[PDB]
């Protein structure tokens, strides 16, 4: 009703097409995808807050589920490196 | 070789000019005749460095450490025991003080209280179980009722791969 | 001796809060940068980028002997131990409470934790 | 002066002060005596702590010509004293102008129950920086130079404040 | 009404402003024997703690900031200047003076202590300055030239929580403080005035109902009410009370509250803003209330 | 108007009381903490404090804005104690701390009140507090560790204790010597309490290794403070922040036994 709530609800089988496309050796290639999966729908979130009337209260969820993905979209990018590094190590 | 830090010291000695600085360079001089095994001549340079960086717990350390491989017990501690006063962070060098104090004396009220002082900086340490195990064997029928609650208590923390259970 | 410099320029209170910061973010002076870090990442981003750097100056001034050289970089900054730990209680010590919130929040926490 | 004094520069500094803060400042040279000490010393800060005593000593018991004079020149003897340091250590500490140095010899204050009735003395503590100097100095000459034109208020001036003496 | 305590003031000349600290404590006031002076008025008690000179001609307004930066005052001039006044240790020295006007300036007024220590100043050139205090004695300062033609009369600011603009946002951030004020002047306009993303000062809104020059204007505390309103006056002898009732919408309507029989010179607000009192050019205060009709009765006649 | 009308015959806590009726937060809260800043005393009077227990303890208003009004209050009063105070009486600590390090410190110390700098520092000293702290460790620590090395001195000048005890001492005192080199002295008197701090440790240091170097059993003589070897008293002596006179009678003890160390090394 929030149109992000209804947006964001493909990311659960996105990330079940992204995980059965790779391996243990392709398990950063994954996290990278699931940063450009983050990221695209942090830029079609943007791409709906940025055309909201400033104070019309639907839009509250959409700016939570925006900012929500984005801490998500860089908590990926935190991931695919410091656990590479440790790795390489 | 020595005659390799010894021309190196030299030249970089020539290319100081104050007594002052030629002692700033004088932990790096020490690393050197070290690396060579010349140990006094490390302690002579770290001792003209630490005369004029009173308060640096590297140099008191690496002191330390030349008195450790002089085997001089005590001097080792007091400089270890001076760079923990320097930086207290360094828990490594709070027991590596009761290694050398139990390895020295075990009726000394210092190596108990060194042990003291890295337990409460690292619970469930087997190195730290037989330091203690070291001083409760030498406390007698005394220290057999606390070589039990040990041997119970940390067993607790880690039931061992073979000596506590067979002592 | 530009970095001395560059710490000078962030103590007086004559110069701006955003180029004493400046200067402060390539100097170590954290004690100076912290008065315009205004988020979590901000806040996490200035111990962060002075612990490198404080150990950047660690390493360097054990490695490469120089000469003739009669100043000090402060003793606040040289002599700095640092950990991870320590700086994910420092950012529970702060006075920012946006921080404090910040700092309570699942994402920000699971980045707490991926760090260490 | 010149050495007699190993391990024993505590005593020798106590003995001069406790004898100059129990005797009459007109009689004997005991001020300039433990300057002179601090001086040849090179302790220009007690030097310049002692004369400024003895200036602040010699306006409020020493109301004279002479009085105003040794006024002005220990004060300016303490002044040059401070211009001599650096300003990280440029000032003298005194008790706050109202706190009582109970003169030695004097008999403790009591109850009628006969207690030594020993009060906390809080030691609320005057600090004094180079510029205070430079006003005070400034002052005493300025009380001198009212009594180096109406001597009758040198009965008066030798501890006014600055209202008073305008 | 109840008088509580009659000041004697000591002003050789006619008094323009009278202004208590937040507390109600001690009183200001000043004149056009170029003093201003302060008093503590405690329990019916009146004593004297300053004569403030150092303005050069009559003084036409004193502001007290808010208790969270300190006993700090500002009062503006017909010689040009503001003087800002602070209190330290128990003695008052002047803290800083603005003489960047080209004529009088005519009023004062602070920010909300939530913006920071903001100062917004009225000039007879037709501008406005905004002082806003950087630390350790300095101040930034911004002039609006142009703001008003003809010349500027009246600077009130708006408070720090506009009515509704909280509603969208989720539990854990700090609120984006809209900084606005509004001001009057002899163009016959109110202006409405906000702070832009880049820092500089805008042009939001302007109010059209007087048909002479705007004396005066006042915005009202945002204490549980939840419209945003203000009150202006004229020199044709009208108050207009403007209500906005959707902060989104922007969207403000002008309700006449009265028409007196000469000029009105001042509008003032209670600190519960259920009250307006008006200063008619007959030397005499007038009292207001809002009714829960929403209509405005007089309480003094 | 009605919260108006209680503020105006002064039943300001039953204004709080409408007030916390209205049901948008954003105004309830500005509304509360607005008329609190006005109301709350810096005298916490039987009618202040009967008003502070009505509203914490029936309408529930958080303390923390009582004393966020009596801090703003304490500004314009200019009471700095109060100030500091109803500051930690909404957090920290700190407040406590930089005005003890200051204000309260160097006075006390000048005037041998250990004791009482004491009663303020081991109520800041606790593990759930101390670590809150900035700047304890070389300030407060270092004030605190000085009177714990008189006390426990105090305390060997009564008792038959151990050489536990005097190993303990010692270490406290080693750990003391290069701290009192790191005060943040501001004040002209703050220099003069951290080097008679400086003096008194010098010689604590002395007593402290005569009582580690008793004499053999020939002779029932009380322990010397000058038999102490120079090889443990310099060390640790060449970082106290002593005056130039204070150091000059320091360096004459240390000559005194050297001496010694050379007359009973030529025997």
């Amino acid at each position: 009703d929030d149109p992000g709530e209804a947006a964001s609800m493909s990311m659960f089988s996105d990330f079940l097409q992204s995980f059965l496309k790779h391996s243990s050796s392709t398990v950063f290639d994954l996290v990278e995808e699931y940063e450009n999966i983050c990221g695209s729908q942090v830029n079609i979130l943007s791409k709906i807050v940025s055309r909201a009337t400033p104070g019309l209260q639907k839009f509250s969820k959409t700016a939570s589920m925006l900012w929500l993905l984005q801490q998500e979209m860089v908590t990926w990018r935190l991931l695919a490196s410091l656990y590479r590094d440790r790795i390489q190590s | 070789s020595k005659a390799d830090v010894e021309r190196y010291i030299a030249s970089v000695q020539g290319s100081t000019p104050s007594p002052r600085q030629k002692s700033m360079k004088g932990f790096y001089f020490a690393k050197l005749y070290y690396e060579a095994k010349e140990y006094d001549l490390a302690k002579k340079y770290i001792c003209t460095y630490i005369n004029v960086q009173e308060r640096d717990p590297k140099a008191h350390r690496f002191l330390g450490l030349l008195y450790e491989l002089e085997e001089n017990t005590d001097k080792a501690v007091e400089c270890y025991r001076r760079s923990v006063e320097l930086n207290p962070t360094q828990k490594d060098l709070v027991l590596k003080i009761a290694e050398l104090l139990c390895k020295n004396d075990v009726t000394d009220g210092r190596a108990k209280y060194w042990l003291e002082r890295a337990a409460k900086l690292f619970p469930g340490s087997p190195a730290i179980y037989k330091l203690k195990e070291q001083l409760l064997d030498c406390e007698g029928e005394d220290g057999w009722n606390k070589l039990f609650d040990l041997i119970q208590s940390e067993l607790y923390v880690r039931p061992d791969d073979v000596h506590v259970n067979i002592r | 001796i530009w970095k001395i410099s560059c710490w000078r320029m962030a103590e007086d209170e004559l110069f701006n809060r955003y180029e004493r910061a400046i200067y402060a973010a390539l100097s170590g002076n954290l004690k100076q940068l912290l008065p315009v870090c205004d988020t979590w990442e901000d806040t996490v981003w200035a111990y962060f980028r002075v612990m490198v750097d404080s150990l950047v100056e660690q390493e360097i001034q054990t490695s490469v002997a120089t000469l003739d050289e009669t100043e000090e970089l402060p003793r606040e900054y040289l002599g700095a131990n640092w950990t991870l730990e320590k700086v994910f209680e420092e950012l529970q010590a702060t006075d920012k409470k946006r921080v404090l919130e910040e700092n309570q929040e699942h994402y920000h926490i699971v980045q707490k934790f991926l760090i260490l | 002066v010149e050495f007699p004094y190993v391990n024993l520069h505590n005593e020798v500094v106590g003995i001069i002060e406790s004898r100059a803060r129990a005797v009459d400042l007109m009689t004997h040279n005991y001020y300039e005596l433990l300057y002179a000490f601090h001086i040849y010393r090179h302790n220009y800060r007690k030097a310049g702590t002692v004369m400024f005593e003895y200036g602040m000593r010699l306006g409020r018991e020493v109301r004279t010509l002479r009085g105003l004079e040794k006024q002005g020149n220990c004060y300016l003897a303490a002044l040059n004293c401070l211009r001599l340091i650096r300003p990280e250590y440029a000032w003298i500490v005194q008790p706050v102008s109202g706190a009582v140095y109970d003169r030695p010899g004097a008999s403790p204050k009591r109850n009628h129950d006969g207690e030594c009735t020993a009060a906390p003395t809080n030691r609320q503590i005057e600090i004094l920086e180079l510029e205070d100097l430079e006003k005070e100095c400034s002052l005493a000459r300025i009380r001198l130079t009212l009594a180096q034109h109406d001597p009758s208020a040198v009965a008066v001036a030798g501890s006014s404040s600055a209202e008073e003496m305008v | 009404v109840s008088v509580i305590n009659t000041v004697d003031t000591s002003h050789e000349d006619m008094i323009h402003d009278a202004q208590m600290d937040y507390y109600g404590t001690r009183l200001a006031t000043c004149s056009s024997d170029r003093s201003v002076k302060i008093f503590d008025v405690r329990n019916g008690g009146q004593i004297l703690i300053a004569d403030l000179r150092g303005h050069e001609g009559p003084v036409w307004q004193v502001a007290w900031a808010h208790p969270m930066y300190g006993n700090i005052l500002a009062s503006c001039s017909y010689d040009r200047k503001v003087i800002i006044w602070r209190e330290e240790n128990g003695t008052w020295e002047k803290s800083h003076e603005h003489a960047g006007h080209d004529s009088s300036v005519n009023s004062v007024c602070w920010a909300p202590h939530d913006y920071g220590l903001i100062l917004a100043c009225g000039s007879s050139d037709g501008a406005i300055s905004l002082l806003t205090y950087t630390g350790e004695g300095q101040w930034e300062v911004k002039k609006i030239n142009n703001a008003h033609t003809i010349g500027c009369n009246a600077v009130s600011w708006a408070p720090a929580v506009v009515p509704g603009s909280l509603i969208d946002h989720p539990s854990g951030q700090k609120p984006n403080y809209i900084k606005r004020f509004a001001s009057g002047g002899c163009d016959n306009l109110i202006k409405l005035w906000k702070e832009e993303e880049d820092g500089q000062w805008k042009e939001e809104q302007k109010l059209e109902a007087h048909s002479d020059w705007v004396r005066d204007v006042a915005w009202a505390p945002s204490i549980g009410l939840p419209t945003s309103t203000i009150a202006s006056c004229s020199q044709d002898g009208r108050v207009f009370i403007w209500t906005c009732d959707d902060a989104s919408s922007n969207t403000w309507s002008p309700k006449l509250l009265h028409k007196f029989n000469d000029v009105v010179w001042h509008v003032s607000w209670s600190i519960t803003a259920n009250i307006l009192a008006v200063s008619g050019g007959d030397n005499k205060v007038t009292l207001w209330k809002e009714s829960v009709d929403g209509q405005w009765v007089c309480i003094s006649d | 108007s009605y919260a108006g009308q209680l503020e105006s015959e002064g039943l300001w806590e039953w204004a709080i009381f409408v007030l916390l009726h209205i049901d948008n937060s954003g105004i309830r809260e500005k509304a509360v903490r607005e008329l609190l800043t006005r109301h709350c005393q810096l005298l916490e009077t039987p009618e202040s404090w009967a008003k502070e227990t009505f509203l914490t303890q029936k309408l529930r208003v958080p303390a923390k804005w009582i004393h966020e009004a009596k801090a703003v209050r304490a500004h314009m009063e200019s009471d700095k104690h109060l100030e500091a105070l109803c500051l930690f009486k909404a957090e920290h600590w700190n407040r406590c701390h930089k005005l003890i390090i200051r204000h309260l410190a160097s006075d006390a110390i000048i005037n041998e009140n250990y004791d009482y700098l004491k009663g303020f520092l081991e109520d800041l000293a606790p593990p759930e507090r101390s670590s809150l702290i900035q700047d304890w460790e070389t300030s407060g620590l270092v004030y605190l560790d000085y009177i714990r090395v008189i006390e426990m001195l105090r305390h060997i000048q009564q008792v038959d204790c151990s050489g536990n005890d005097l190993e303990q001492l010692h270490i406290k005192v080693t750990s003391l010597c290069s701290r009192i080199e790191q005060i943040q002295c501001y004040s002209a008197k703050d220099r003069l309490a951290q080097s008679d701090m400086a003096k008194r440790v010098a010689n604590l240091l002395r007593v402290v290794l005569s009582l580690h170097h008793p004499p053999d059993r020939t002779s029932d003589s009380t322990p010397d403070p000058q038999r102490v070897p120079l090889r443990l008293l310099a060390p640790h002596i060449g970082r106290l922040p002593m005056p130039e006179d204070y150091a000059m009678d320091e360096l004459r003890s240390l000559t005194q036994s050297y001496l010694r160390e050379l007359a009973v090394g030529s025997l």
